[PDB]
Order: structure tokens, then C-alpha cells, then sequence
């Protein structure tokens, strides 16, 4: 069969893939560009109505001497100008990390030992589900004990709400369905099994605050929104006195003592609290992503769904906004997630290793990691000389860098199972790419690379870790694109071929199996394709309190 | 000596043990052991070795319910428990019978390790601790076992947790009682980030005992902040002295004449007429059947208030036998003897605010907990310079089992090593030692 | 010196760049005036700028590393430090980015040099640039067709080629003349127009190219077939990764 | 005793000055002059009265362009300067003759002070030394003049700036080479979050002593991490002697051959014979035409190579008079080296790796800006454990006025007052003659 991204190579261009010569100066410039044509004129508008210069296609130099190029978004049949990724412009991607950012998790087994031990009253699934009415009244902003509280307007928030899960089937099904996280009607068999097995008896509510809240404020407003509502509802739900000492109880729990941030906070350079991109490890990255429960018969399709949420999300919101800003990152993060590249260099590794080794079956060491990182390497380098249309169309090395080594590094932890060996073919393929083509990516490129092959089995304090413990704080890894999303890819890829439920945390995982959130997780790219044609319906707007 | 007072001291059953001794033997600037104290403190680490290897065993690693299928490594740990502690000796110590300590605790399952010394006379700070030991013990596991290139990360995740993907070692199997310098409120606050629980864990819950490291590591971080610097010198050390070292055994006969039925009020009258008795505040005026107090040392009348603060939380909570009313005696006992006197409570009214925000963040759905999670560089009770945390020690110690987030619950792994360590666990008999030995030198 | 492993021409080349004892190979003659323009710093007999007073104005303390290194000329004088950079296409220029990088440190004093995809740089004192850059700009470094002297919006190296063999540039700073077969510079590496152009000689034809070039193409020579340039990179991946671990 | 080897250790001048020291004299953990060295560097601040003073007659206090109209005091501060030193030195030392140093300059517009070793040994860290420091001149300027109750709050602020609201001095008065605990970007990292220009000013620009001082620094700070424990504990070593105390003469002799005429190249190739003399690599294997070194030491090896590239840095940056190419040679230094001799280069790439992120950071929109204001502290510049920030140290050195953000911009307080102090400003000196000293004890 044709390779993947031969479709859309001949979306893009006139000549075939293969033809080697063009004529470029020929296209109007930002003329030839629907997406461009519509930006002068908003500027044009804009300017007009404020008083102040915006948007002017004559600053610097001319955009578009050469063809500005539509993207096929991977595993779609959707295609749009690079700026329909560009996150700002983009609902589905902005909606991603709301969803992210205003969940957390907290657990009910302190919470609910407080009310056996020390308060003295029962716990039943009765009990829980009246708990569960009483806290998604309040959590989105609404009173339950005081007389003359001003209230949330409920539509504002009506993405707010709490649900639970846990281990016990038996307890799930008692609890009124509204609620409850049901595994066993998520996850297929043998996940299923393996999550209630992690989870067991516990308990874990799943806490997802106003969106509106999330973009006013921060990510580490999430845990503590959570916690004060708990409280409330514990207050009213177990008719408890409205503030005694063992009020502090479930404040510690709910704040402290059992619950799990998205992400953890960060240091005084790039300062920022809880549920922030940067604290988000590469293995909750993956276990955010649900399609390790849809596509689980297909290693490669989960991998590259954790590499598109991944790439968008840390290098075109976080590296790109948060950690720098302006135009930002699209195109270093879509050639990951675009055009069936990375998808048809993954395949070709996917298959080298079932039928040299078998997945999983390949020796856990060196040897593995340069045979299967060199081949398939060399495989996509090869693709870049043999078509020069995809080199045009990848037209930074960092992208090139990126999504060769990303292939590399998940099929070498497709032979292992081992992360950390799918990491070191990652370094590997970097080294090689960069003598065989004497270019490698941008300037600051390969910080990380350079360091990278010695840092991989590291012991050290601040350098020896597992990949899937790794994350955006991870010193090497602080500062620089088309590394952090595929990172996470190489994470899920041992876990994949393995079929494991999780990569690192199983309550993760559980917590975004939900219909309810507002982006779809089981489904990444389609998501980033439906929010590029402006499709996508966030929560959040605050249109009803605004003039018609 | 720069001050002119002299203390008696007394052990924690009330006996005397040396007259007259000048005030500033007990500063933390002069005392050897509180140096000892101090210096044991920052070098002092418990190695969970049990917890190392279940890690291991299940591939939890990275923190709460954070598990790598996959990645399970079986490692008899605890059953070679005696070579790799021997092991990572080699690695911690600077040379051959130098101060390094390490000792096995629970039969292999604990290590008790101390720091050499030196590595901290040539250190900026305290972290050396727990990062010479945790590489220490991930070195000396991964030589027992021929623990390979490949797996090697599992056991360095095992023991110092996610590290530095997070800023703290989360998931770590090493325990200390300071936390890291990135959590400080404020330069100078290390010693303040010490849990209440852990003091307590330390010091076997005797009361004076726990009051007294409290008091310690409390007065000692004022000194490093520069608050006990020139002025409010002598405030400081006549507070530790006090408060918190039972100096002229008046907190222990407070509570010995209050204790069979007291109240926080009958401790706050006994206190002012000692305090007449003493000559330290006489009527300054009279008001219509009113007497307003003044004093001539307002240093020495606030160590003699918080004397009598620490007799009634010992007093009050003592009855409970339940540590929560601690916020309220903090509170009440400095309110009820401002309206008793017309002179200013325990630090100037920072005891009472102090109280104010405890009591509501431990009975409130905003924040805090129990007493025992609190400490002096927790945001609600930072603001009084030593005087209120050592109360919360000494209510928890007197606490009969009331509190979910008990020392028992928040610091076994504390508890099992640091109160080994006899000048931890009985710090008021080394200070009062060392105070008596260096009395002509001051 | 070594310089480089393997057995094919683009490992040879790779080695005669960085070896300074190789003559580079003169392929066109540029004026003095000519590069002054294509740099674009300073105008032809404007006198070189300074960022500081000439060395020997300067009072400094005896130190042994200052008095046993020789400062170049531009560093003496005070010459602010300036910078050529140039793009090389992937379709076969003589010179990429990272054999000019290794190069610009064996055959060059006093000198900044930066690697990237896209361009690759090299910052140096002003009058001492100017000397560098005849060379950079009349040897085998350079082909007026395959590479580009840009010190802003870069994009090439990795796009087809025009018609004419030239690679894409937004700012169009290089001319193929039909009539001469030979390449103007029109603008300097800025994108300002030259008052007059600069001949830079005609492109090197296809097999000549093969013959100089030091990028490895399945359709040139290929990385996967010099097996003794891939056995020393994998043998460093290697012995890096043995050494982060437990320094065996 | 523990390691074998020893080195030949010389002056800034190149001259021999004692033979065959063992390694662990040189070692943080057992060198007097550097334990003095560190020690020092936490208990010194300079304090800048003239800045005190006209920040108080303008009230321009709290950070960049703040200023509270009405709140002017207009004290003559410098003019008696002589008095409020001593008021301020009575109140931080501990005891009168213990080694409390507080001296005016500039004709009492500056002050170094120096705070006793003694509050520090019974100190977590290291912010007693701008705290007692600067509540002693608060007190003492106070008191000079008989500020009121009222107007006081503008001394403090004038002295230590908008601290406690902001979580840094912002504003303040005083400098430290050191920065806040919070800042650290690990658990041990405060001796690497010292500006490079900070250290090129103390040591006036001598690039010998700037390169050790910074080596000194970068490598203590290893042990602190503990990076320099068990099995990296020589290579550690090793490093400091090679590449940043001049051992063997190595790195002055490259200069020497290299310095008239010589590029990165030519000190690699004069390196990579020297390694081949010495017997530290030898060829392993012959490919066509090009000769595979290997070693049995690859710690060794790995010093030879940091001398090389030490030296590297001084004929590149030297021959430019200009620092801002040291990024470029830390990074083609060790990329050339690899693929000279097939064997890894400085810190196993991470020298490379440091030096590309530092390449980019010095040349970029991003952030970073010139290689002054790097430290091991930094984001980019962290990677590497302690071989790459002292050839910075070297390059700003050499750097003859090419720079910005220069130490005379950025470290003007730091200089006048730690170049006052001969174990800061010449390091390599002192560390060198302790090292002698113990060389029969080790
Ligand atoms: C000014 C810099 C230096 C710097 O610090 N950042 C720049 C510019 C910056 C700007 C460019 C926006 C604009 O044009 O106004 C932004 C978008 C960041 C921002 N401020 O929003 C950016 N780069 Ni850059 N930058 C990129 C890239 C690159 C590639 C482009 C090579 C090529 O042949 O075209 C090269 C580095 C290399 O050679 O490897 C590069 C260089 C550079 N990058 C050179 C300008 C190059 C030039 O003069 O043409 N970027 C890429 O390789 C692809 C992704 C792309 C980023 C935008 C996106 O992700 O969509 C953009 C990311
Ligand atoms: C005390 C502290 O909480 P913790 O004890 O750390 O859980 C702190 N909250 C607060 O200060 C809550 C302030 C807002 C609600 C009460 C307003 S009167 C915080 O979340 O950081
Ligand atoms: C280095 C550091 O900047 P400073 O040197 O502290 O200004 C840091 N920026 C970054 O790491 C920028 C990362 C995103 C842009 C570059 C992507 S390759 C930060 O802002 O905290
Ligand atoms: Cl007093
Ligand atoms: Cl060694
Ligand atoms: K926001
Ligand atoms: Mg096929
Ligand atoms: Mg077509
Ligand atoms: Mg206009
Ligand atoms: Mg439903
Ligand atoms: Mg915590
Ligand atoms: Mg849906
Ligand atoms: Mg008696
Ligand atoms: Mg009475
Ligand atoms: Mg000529
Ligand atoms: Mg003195
Ligand atoms: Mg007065
Ligand atoms: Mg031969
Ligand atoms: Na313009
Ligand atoms: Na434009």
C-alpha cells in the first residue's frame, strides 16, 4: 500500500512526491491564502475600531513565496491551514486543557474514616450517593447551610460536577449511576480487571470545576474549589455542626492527605502552582489520553494519540504560550500529529520489530536499542530524500528531529516493553540523524540530546529517573519543543504493546474515562480536527451575561 | 555575658538542677547542646529500607497510586539489610570512625543515619542529608544485587520518589524531620518546617520534653532569621528560657497548683500574682475597683506570660486529655490577661492573633487540620516568633487519642528513628547539662 | 588529527574542511569592497565602529592567560563583533551546518560559531570577519546556487529547488542570469538592495557537486553504507550512556 | 588514602609550587582554605550605605522605579558611617573577639561585613547572613539618628526593600553572592546560584582565579548534591584538580602552546597527544585510515579532556577578547573531540548538551541574555555537574568589553566589598597551600 502521507503530500502540491524542482514568487503571497485573506481584513476592521495598528500583511518580510501549505490532521480526512491549529485559534485545544487543568482527584477513604471513627455515624452506598446529590449542587457554586448566599448562575457552570469510582463492583452498582465511573463499561476485559484490582475497595471522586472559574483564575485553584465544596457537602450531606475540629479533617484530606494533582508545582524560574502543564508527568500525559481504551487491538494508534496531546499540548500551550508566547509553536507540534508522517514512520518500526523479535519478546539492552532505533532512523531519513515534497512539507529539522526519533524511540520500547530503552533509541536516533544529514534542529535543539544518552540510565539526584516519572520539570527537558509530547508517546508505547490498562497512574487513567467532560480524550485528533473547522463547542463563554 | 539575668534549672520532674546560671548559657548561640541539637537535626535521616524494597517488589513508585507495570525488580533488601547499610557507610562517611552514624532499626526493615558532620561545615544548607544518604543506599542496593544498567532507575525511583520532575521527593522511602529549602516561607524558616507531630513522635509524647525541642527549634530559627538580633535579644532568650525550659520551675508549679482543678483563668491569676510576687509588674494606677499593671521590664513580664500560657495549655488540654482546645487557650489565656491587667499579652498580641487563625483553620473547611499537622513556618502560625508552636506541642504529647492525623499516623517512620537519639528525645536534660557546664564562660 | 571516520567522499570532505592544512579550493574572485557590501555591516570606506578602546589604550593587570594569548587584529583595535551566515540546501550543497560549525573551530581564531537546520553563523571582530567571509564566499564553502548568505528569514535548506537549480529564498537575495549562467547577489545578506551586484560566478554543475559535497543522500552516498562512520556514533551513544551510569 | 593519585600543583603564574599532593587534598570535604572559602562566602554581605541613605531622602524604596511621596527622611548616614558600623558590629557578632568583620569603604559608603561562623553552625542554611546583617544597620541607623516609632518602617524598607511581600529582597540595599533558598532549582544548589559576572568581579578578572573560583564553587556544590558520592566521587576530584586548580601545569601549558596562533582544533589535537603520552587513552582499534582510542580511565580522561577545554575556551575567547563565543567552544570542543578519538566527551555529553541550550539562550528572543549572567543555578547552564560554568568564569574574564549585562554592570557592590577578601579574590592561592599543608595527613 502507498506510504500514509502520500495523500497528503499530494494534497499540497501540484507535482508528484517524488519531483525534485518547483517555481516559487508565483502565488500572490498571503493572497493565495483563504485563512490569510481573512486576517487582513479582520485587521484591517480591528484597527479601524480601536484606534491603534493591528494586523498588517506589510510588516517584515512578504508571507507565502512558496506554497503555504494545508495539513492533513492524522487519522482524519480533514485538512486546514496551519493556523487552524494555532491553539489560540482553536476551541477543542483550548478546551483540552480546561479539562485538564480543572480536574482533580480526591479520595473518600480518609473522608469517610472521619465520619466513621471520629464522628461515629455509617457509611453505605445510600449514604454516598445522598453525599454525591448534595456535592454537585455545590461544587459548581451553590449554597447548602447559610441563609442569604449569592449563588453561581448554574448555566455559567454546567460543566462542573463530581463523580466517583472504585474497585468494588458490587459497591458501584448501589450507588446511583449518575455518578459513577463505571469501569467495567469503559474499559474492555482485561483492563477492566486490572484497573478495579489497582483501585480495590477504595473509593475516588473525580472533581471537575467550573471552566469559566478555571480560565479567571489557575490550575491551582482546581484542588482547593474541590476541597471547599467536600467540605460543605460533608457538612450538610452527613448533618454534621457547620465548623467543629473535625471540619479540619476532611479539609487536610481534601486538600492534602488523598488528593492527586494533574500536575505539581513548579520552580521559582518558572513559577507557577499545581494543575500547570509543566508539573504534568509524560505517564499521566498518557493516561489522561483515553485511547488506550478504544484503540487498545492497535499499539501504534494509542502511542501516536498520546504524541498528538501530548505535542499540542506542552509545546504549543505550554512551551508556546505559557513559557514563551506570540505566533508560538503550531508547526513544530503538528508535524507530530499531521499529515500520517509519524504514523507511517511508526508502522514501518512497528512491523520491523513483530517480525525480527515479536512485541515485548526483544532483550531488554543495547544491543536492541541500536538494531531497531538505526533501522527505522534510517527508514524515515530515507523518506525525507526519496520524496521532496514531505521535506518541503517538514520543512524545520526540530520537526524532522522530532518525529524520526519519536518512531524510533516507540518502536524500540514496542521490542522491549521497557520505556527507558525505548528513551535511550530516542538519544540514538538523534546522534545518527545529525551526522547523516550534518543538521539536526534548531539552535538550542539538542540540550536535552547531547545530555540525553547519559542521563537515560543515570542514578544521580537530579538526573536518574523512568521516563514515565519524567515530565516538563525534568531539568534537561525544561525548555525546548519536539520532545516533551513524543516523550510521552515512548511512555505509552511499551505499555501498549504490553496491553497494560495504565502507564503510571491508574486513577488518572479512570478519572478521564467520562463522556461528560467536554473534549472528547478517546479521540485527540479528531477533536483537534473538529475545533480547526470550528466545530467544537467549549465550555466556559460567558455569553449569557453579556449584551445579545 | 551581655545580660545581667540569671535562671535557676530544674529537670522535667521538677527537681533543681543548677542555681543562678547566666540566661545566655541557653542561647542557641552559646549552648553546645543545642548546637548538637541543631547540627543532629539537619544530618539526621531515616532510611525506610522495608519500604524501598516493597516499592520495588510492586513497581509503585513516583508517588501516591503511582504504579510502572512492567517494571517490578525483587530485591531482598531488608534480609541483606546489614551489607548495604555497611555499604552505604563507606559511601557517607568522610573518613574511616568519623561522627557518621548508621544503625539498623526493626531488624533490617529501618536505618537510623547521620550525616557526617563535616559535609555540612562545607555545605550552604541541610539537603546534603537526604541526598548523600539516598544515593548512598541506591548505590550500595544496586552493588548488592548487580541491580543492571537497565533497571537501575527503578531503585533510585524507590528511594527519593519523583524527583526532580517534582520539586519534593515524592514517593520517597527516606524520611526527614526538616523538609526542602524551596518550602521556607521566608530566608531563615528551616527549622520552623518541623511538623508538631514529629516533635512530639521524637520525643515519646512527655510533655515538657516535647515543649522544650519545640521551644528549641522555634527560638533557634528566630535567631537565624535575625529577629532575636540587638533589641529583642534578651525577649527571645528569656522566652526560651521560660517557656520552654522551665526556667525557676514556674511552669511546672503553675500546672502543679492548677492541675487537680484548673482553668485557664486560674492559671492567668496565678501568674500575675507571681509576677507581682517577683517584682516583675506593679500598679502603675487605680480605675474605679480596677487595678492597671505596669511593668519596668516588658521583656521579662512576657516570658512570665508565656510561662503561664504554656501552664495553661498544659492545664486546659491536660483535662481534655484532647489537643484541639489548644487554639483556644492560645487565644483566650493572652485576651483574658490583657482585660486582667492593662498590659500587652504574649508577644504583643502575636500569640492571640496566631490563635485567632489556628482556631478557625482547625475547626473550618478552608485549610489546616488537627494541631499536630501545623508548625512554624505553616502560613496560619508563623506570626508569633516562638511563642505559641511550643503550646501545640505540649497539647499534642497530652493528647489521649482524639486526633485522626496523630503522630502515629503522620511520623512512624520519624518516631521509630529519630527518638533513638537521646539528645532529640530528651533535649531538656542536654540542654540544662550543658548550660550548667559552660556557666563561668558566659 | 583525524578529524572524521569512514570511507566515503562525503567523509573525506567532511575531513578536508575541518583539516586547516587543505587548501579549500578557490572557485571565484570577490573583491574586497564586493564582501564589505554582501556583509552589510559598514560601507565601503566607512571606518570599522568600536565596542571598546583599542587594548593598548586599557590599563589591565597582569594575567598570564591575557599575556600568552595573542588577540586578533579586530580584538587590538576594538572592532565591534559581527557575523556572515549562510543556508546550504540538503539537495547537495558542498558545505552544510555542523562540517561548518567542526570547520569554522579548527581553521578559525577568536570565533563564535552557531549550528542550526536552516543557517549556521559565525560572529567574530568586524575587520577580522571580513577576512574569513573572502574566504567563506570564493572557495568551495560556497555555490551561489545550493547555498545562500542570509542573516534573516532563512527558509531553504530543505525545499525543493527552482527551475534553475537555485534554492528558494524569500527575499530573492540571489540571481540566476540565463544569459551568463552566472549568479548575482543583488541584495546583501540582510535582504538591502545592492547600489551594484556582485557576480558570484556560475553554479557548480551536478557532478561537481557530487564530488564536493559533505551531505549523505540515498541518492548520493548514503549514512547506512559508510559503516565505519555509523559504528563510531553508535560507539559513543555507548560509551555515553555506560558512563552516566556507573563511569565503566 | 582512598584514591591513589596525585597531582602537581602550581600558581596563576604557571610555576611549580608543591609536587605530588594526593587528590583528596584538594577535595572540598578535606581542604581547609576551601572549607574557609564557602564558609565565607555564606556569612559575607556588602552593604550599601550611600544606597540606604539616598534611597530614604528620595523614598525610592520597594523595587524599580517605586516611591512613596511624603514618606522622605534625610539622615546623614555616610557621614557617620564609622558609628553605625560599630553599633551594627556589637549586635552581629556573638562574642568581641571572635571573627565578626565589619569594614568601611569607599570613605563609609560601603561596608563588608562578614558575619560570625558561630551563627551559622547552629543555622540551617545560609540567610542568617543577610538578615542579622541587616536588621544590626535597620537598629543601628535607628538609633544613630533617634528615628521615630512612625518613620522607622522606611529604614527597614530602604535596607531590605519590599521583603516580606515579595518572597526576595526586592529593593534592598545589601548583596550577597548567594541568592534565596526558595530560588534553588534542587535540594543542594545554592553554591551554584552565584552569577558568573559575581565571581569574575570578586576575583578582578584574573581568568586563572575566576576559573578556580567558579570550579571550586560548581564542584563543593556536586558533594552537597551528592553527585560526588561513591562512584563519581574521583571524577569529581579529578575535575576540579584538571581542569579548574591548573593541576600538572595542564591546562597553562595548552594556553602556552596555543596561544599565539592556535584555534579549538589545536587544543585538541595537543590534548588528545598529551592523554596518548601521559598513557591515559591508547588505540584500540584501527578502522580504515582512523585510529580508535580507548581508556581505562575514563574519569581520567574525562580531566584531561576539561583541562582541554578549559583551555579551549582561553585561546578562543582569549584570541576574540570577547566571552559571548564560549558557548560555541564548550559545544564544538567536546563534539570535535568525539569524533577525533571515538571516545565521550567532557561529562559524557553533558558539557555538549549544556553548551547547546547555552549556545541558543545567548543568542536568541527566549530568554538567557550574555554569559555573565549564566550560574549553575540557571535552567540552561545546570546540566552539566560543574565542567561547563568555569569556563564561562574563564571567558568573562578575558572579556574585554564586548558585554552589556558586564560585571561592572551587574556586580559593582559585589566587587568593591569580595575582592576585599584574599581568599575570594585569589583563590587557587590559598586553596593550593592548604592542600600542601595536608598533604601527609590525607
Ligand atoms: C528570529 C529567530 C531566532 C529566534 O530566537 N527565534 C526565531 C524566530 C521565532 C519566531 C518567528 C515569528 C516571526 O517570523 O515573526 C517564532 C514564531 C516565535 C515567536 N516569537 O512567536 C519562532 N521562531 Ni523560529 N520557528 C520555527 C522554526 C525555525 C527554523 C526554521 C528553519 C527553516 O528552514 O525555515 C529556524 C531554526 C533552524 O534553522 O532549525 C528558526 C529560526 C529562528 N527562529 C530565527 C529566525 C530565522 C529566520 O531568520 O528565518 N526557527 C522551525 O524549524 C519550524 C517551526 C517554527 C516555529 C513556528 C511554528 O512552530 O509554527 C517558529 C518559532
Ligand atoms: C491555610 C492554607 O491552607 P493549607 O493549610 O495549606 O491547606 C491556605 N489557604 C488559605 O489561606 C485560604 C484563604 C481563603 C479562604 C479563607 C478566607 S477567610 C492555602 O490553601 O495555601
Ligand atoms: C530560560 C528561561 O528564561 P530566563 O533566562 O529565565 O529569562 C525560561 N525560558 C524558557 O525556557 C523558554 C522556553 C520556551 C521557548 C523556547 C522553546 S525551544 C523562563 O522564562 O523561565
Ligand atoms: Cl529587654
Ligand atoms: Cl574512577
Ligand atoms: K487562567
Ligand atoms: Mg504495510
Ligand atoms: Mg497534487
Ligand atoms: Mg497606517
Ligand atoms: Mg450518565
Ligand atoms: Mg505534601
Ligand atoms: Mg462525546
Ligand atoms: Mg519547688
Ligand atoms: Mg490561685
Ligand atoms: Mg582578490
Ligand atoms: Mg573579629
Ligand atoms: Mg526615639
Ligand atoms: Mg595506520
Ligand atoms: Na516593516
Ligand atoms: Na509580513
Amino acid at each position: 500500500a502507498d506510504k500514509l502521507f502520500i495523500n497528503a503530500l499530494k494534497k499540497k502540491f501540484e507535482e508528484s512526491p517524488e519531483e525534485k524542482k518547483t517555481t516559487f514568487y508565483t502565488l500572490g503571497g498571503w493572497k493565495q491564502s483563504e485563512r490569510k485573506t481573512e486576517f487582513v481584513n479582520a485587521g484591517k476592521e480591528v484597527a479601524a475600531k480601536r484606534g491603534i495598528p493591528q494586523y498588517n500583511p506589510d510588516i517584515g518580510t512578504p508571507l507565502g513565496q512558496r506554497v503555504l501549505m494545508p495539513y492533513q490532521v492524522s487519522t482524519t480526512d480533514t485538512y486546514v491551514e496551519g493556523d487552524d491549529l494555532h491553539f489560540v485559534n482553536n476551541a477543542a485545544m483550548q478546551q483540552m486543557w480546561d479539562d485538564i487543568r480543572r480536574t482533580v482527584i480526591v479520595g473518600l477513604n480518609h473522608a469517610h474514616a472521619v465520619i466513621e471513627k471520629r464522628l461515629g455515624k455509617e457509611v453505605t452506598p445510600e449514604t454516598i450517593t445522598h453525599y454525591l446529590e448534595t456535592v454537585n449542587h455545590a461544587m459548581p457554586g451553590a449554597a447548602v447551610v447559610q441563609e442569604h448566599m449569592v449563588e453561581t448562575h448554574p448555566a455559567l457552570v454546567a460543566d462542573s460536577y463530581v463523580k466517583v469510582f472504585t474497585g468494588n463492583d458490587e459497591i458501584a452498582d448501589e450507588i446511583d449511576p449518575a455518578f459513577v465511573i463505571d469501569i467495567n463499561k469503559q474499559f474492555p476485559e482485561d483492563q477492566a480487571e486490572t484497573l478495579k484490582a489497582e483501585v480495590g475497595d477504595g473509593i475516588w471522586q473525580v472533581v471537575r470545576i467550573p471552566t469559566i472559574v478555571s480560565r479567571t483564575c489557575d490550575g491551582a485553584t482546581t484542588s482547593r474549589w474541590s476541597a471547599m465544596q467536600i467540605g460543605m457537602s460533608m457538612i450538610s450531606a452527613y448533618k454534621q455542626a457547620a465548623g467543629e475540629a473535625a471540619t479540619g479533617d476532611f479539609a487536610y484530606a481534601a486538600k492534602h492527605a488523598e488528593v492527586i494533582h494533574m500536575g505539581t508545582y513548579l520552580p521559582v524560574r518558572r513559577a507557577r502552582g499545581e494543575n500547570e502543564p509543566g508539573g504534568v508527568p509524560f505517564g499521566y500525559l498518557a493516561d489522561i489520553c483515553q485511547s488506550s481504551r478504544v484503540n487498545y487491538e492497535d499499539p501504534v494508534r494509542v502511542s501516536l494519540d498520546v504524541v498528538a496531546t501530548g505535542a499540542m499540548l506542552y509545546d504549543q500551550i505550554w512551551l508556546g504560550s505559557y513559557m514563551s508566547g506570540g505566533v508560538g509553536f503550531t508547526q513544530y507540534a503538528t508535524a507530530a500529529y499531521t499529515d500520517n508522517i509519524l504514523d507511517d514512520f511508526t508502522y514501518f518500526g512497528k512491523e520491523y520489530v513483530e517480525d525480527k523479535y515479536g512485541l515485548c519478546e526483544a532483550p531488554n539492552n543495547m544491543d536492541t536499542v541500536l538494531d531497531v532505533a538505526t533501522e527505522v532512523t534510517f527508514y524515515g531519513l530515507e523518506q525525507y530524500e526519496e520524496y521532496p515534497a514531505l521535506l518541503e512539507d517538514q520543512f524545520g529539522g526540530s520537526q524532522r528531529a522530532a518525529v524520526v526519533a519519536a518512531a524510533a524511540g516507540c518502536s524500540t520500547a514496542f521490542a522491549t516493553g521497557n520505556a527507558q530503552t525505548g528513551l535511550s533509541g530516542w538519544y540514538l536516533s538523534m546522534y545518527l540523524h545529525k551526522e547523516q544529514h550534518s543538521r539536526l534542529g534548531f539552535y538550542g535543539y539538542d540540550l536535552q540530546d547531547q545530555c540525553g544518552a547519559s542521563n537515560v540510565f543515570s542514578i544521580r539526584g537530579d538526573e536518574g529517573l523512568p521516563l514515565e516519572l519524567r515530565g516538563p520539570n525534568y531539568p534537561n527537558y525544561a525548555m525546548n519543543v519536539g520532545h516533551q509530547g513524543e516523550y510521552a508517546g515512548i511512555s505509552q508505547a511499551p505499555h501498549a504493546a504490553r496491553g497494560d490498562a495504565f502507564v503510571f497512574n491508574p486513577l488518572v487513567k479512570i478519572a478521564f474515562a467520562d463522556d461528560n467532560l467536554v473534549f472528547d480524550f478517546t479521540n485527540v485528533r479528531g477533536e483537534f480536527a473538529k475545533g480547526a473547522l470550528r466545530e467544537f463547542e467549549p465550555a466556559g463563554e460567558r455569553a449569557l451575561i453579556t449584551p445579545a | 555575658a551581655k545580660f545581667e539575668d540569671k535562671v535557676d534549672l530544674y529537670d522535667d520532674r521538677g527537681n533543681l538542677v543548677e542555681e543562678q546560671v547566666p540566661l545566655e548559657a541557653l542561647s542557641p548561640l552559646r549552648n553546645p547542646a543545642i548546637k548538637s541539637i541543631v547540627q543532629g537535626i539537619k544530618r539526621t535521616v531515616a532510611v525506610n529500607l522495608e519500604g524501598i524494597e516493597n516499592a520495588l517488589k510492586t513497581a509503585k513508585v513516583g508517588g501516591p497510586a503511582c504504579k510502572i507495570m512492567g517494571r517490578e525488580l525483587d530485591l531482598d533488601i531488608v534480609g541483606n539489610a546489614e551489607s548495604i547499610a555497611a555499604a552505604a557507610k563507606e559511601m557517607i562517611q568522610v573518613t574511616e570512625d568519623d561522627d557518621t552514624n548508621v544503625e539498623l532499626l526493626g531488624g533490617g526493615k529501618r536505618a537510623l543515619v547521620q550525616v557526617p558532620s563535616a559535609r555540612f561545615d562545607v555545605a550552604a544548607e541541610y539537603s546534603a542529608a537526604p541526598l548523600v544518604t539516598a544515593t548512598a543506599f541506591v548505590q550500595a542496593i544496586i552493588n548488592e544485587f548487580d541491580v543492571s544498567m537497565y533497571d537501575a532507575n527503578m531503585v533510585k525511583a524507590a528511594v527519593l520518589g519523583r524527583y526532580p520532575q517534582s520539586v519534593e521527593y515524592m514517593g520517597a522511602n527516606i524520611a526527614t524531620m526538616l523538609d526542602i529549602p524551596q518550602k521556607l516561607e521566608g530566608p531563615g524558616y528551616a527549622l520552623r518546617n518541623i511538623m508538631v507531630n514529629h516533635v512530639v513522635a521524637a520525643t515519646l509524647k512527655n510533655t515538657l520534653q516535647a515543649a522544650a525541642l519545640s521551644t528549641i527549634l522555634e527560638q533557634t530559627a528566630m535567631f537565624e532569621m535575625g529577629d532575636a538580633v540587638g533589641a529583642f535579644e534578651r525577649m527571645h532568650l528569656l522566652g526560651l528560657a521560660y517557656q520552654g525550659m522551665n526556667a525557676d520551675n514556674l511552669v511546672f508549679d503553675l500546672v502543679k497548683a492548677n492541675g487537680k482543678e484548673g482553668t485557664v483563668g486560674s492559671v492567668i491569676a496565678d501568674l500575675v500574682e507571681r509576677a507581682l510576687e517577683d517584682g516583675v509588674i506593679k500598679v502603675e494606677k487605680e480605675l474605679t475597683d480596677y487595678k492597671v499593671y505596669g511593668t519596668d521590664d516588658l521583656a521579662m513580664w512576657n516570658a512570665y506570660a508565656a510561662a503561664g500560657l504554656m501552664a495553661a495549655t498544659m492545664v486546659n488540654q491536660g483535662a481534655a486529655r484532647a489537643a484541639q482546645g489548644v487554639s483556644s487557650t492560645l487565644l483566650y489565656y493572652n485576651d483574658l490577661i490583657e482585660f486582667e491587667t492593662g498590659l500587652p499579652s504574649v508577644d504583643f498580641g502575636k500569640v492571640e492573633g496566631t490563635a485567632v487563625g489556628f482556631s478557625f483553620f482547625s475547626h473550618s473547611i478552608y485549610g489546616g487540620g488537627g494541631p499536630g499537622i501545623f508548625n512554624g513556618n505553616h502560613i496560619v502560625t508563623r506570626h508569633s516568633k516562638g511563642f505559641a508552636i511550643p503550646c501545640v506541642a505540649a497539647a499534642m504529647a497530652l493528647d489521649a487519642g482524639t486526633q485522626m492525623f496523630s503522630p502515629e499516623a503522620t511520623s512512624g517512620l520519624i518516631k521509630e528513628v529519630f527518638s533513638q537519639v537521646d539528645e532529640f528525645r530528651e533535649p531538656l536534660k542536654y540542654v540544662v547539662e550543658a548550660a550548667a557546664e559552660i556557666k563561668n564562660e558566659i | 588529527a583525524q578529524y572524521y571516520p569512514g570511507t566515503t567522499k562525503v567523509a573525506q570532505n567532511r575531513r578536508n574542511f575541518c583539516n586547516p592544512e587543505y587548501e579549500l579550493e578557490k572557485l571565484r574572485e570577490i573583491s574586497d569592497e564586493d564582501v564589505v557590501k554582501i556583509l552589510g555591516h559598514r560601507a565601503p570606506g566607512e571606518e570599522y565602529p568600536s565596542v571598546h578602546p583599542p587594548l593598548e589604550e586599557m590599563d589591565e593587570p597582569e594575567d598570564a592567560i591575557r599575556e600568552m594569548v595573542e588577540p586578533i587584529d579586530g580584538a587590538k583595535a576594538g572592532d565591534r563583533v559581527r557575523y556572515i551566515q549562510f543556508t546550504d540546501s540538503m539537495y547537495f550543497a558542498p558545505a552544510q551546518p555542523y562540517v561548518r560549525s567542526r570547520a569554522y573551530l579548527c581553521r578559525y581564531r577568536g570565533a563564535d560559531a552557531g549550528t542550526l537546520s536552516g543557517r549556521q553563523i559565525i560572529e567574530t571582530r568586524e575587520r577580522d570577519l571580513e577576512k574569513i567571509s573572502k574566504e567563506l564566499l570564493e572557495t568551495e564553502f560556497f555555490d551561489p546556487a545550493r547555498s545562500g548568505v542570509r542573516g534573516k528569514s532563512v527558509h531553504g535548506h530543505s525545499l525543493r529547488l527552482d527551475e534553475d537549480g537555485m534554492m528558494f529564498d524569500m527575499l530573492r537575495r540571489q540571481i540566476y542570469n540565463k544569459d551568463t549562467g552566472r549568479v548575482e547577489m543583488v541584495k546583501n545578506q540582510i535582504g538591502d538592495e545592492l547600489d551594484e551586484p556582485v557576480d558570484l560566478g556560475e553554479p557548480l554543475d551536478e557532478e561537481t557537486l557530487m564530488e564536493k559535497t559533505t551531505i549523505y543522500r540515498v541518492d548520493g552516498e548514503a549514512y547506512r553504507d559508510d559503516v565505519e562512520a555509523v559504528e563510531i556514533m553508535q560507539r559513543i551513544h555507548v560509551l555515553r550512556s555506560q558512563g552516566g551510569f556507573n563511569l565503566e
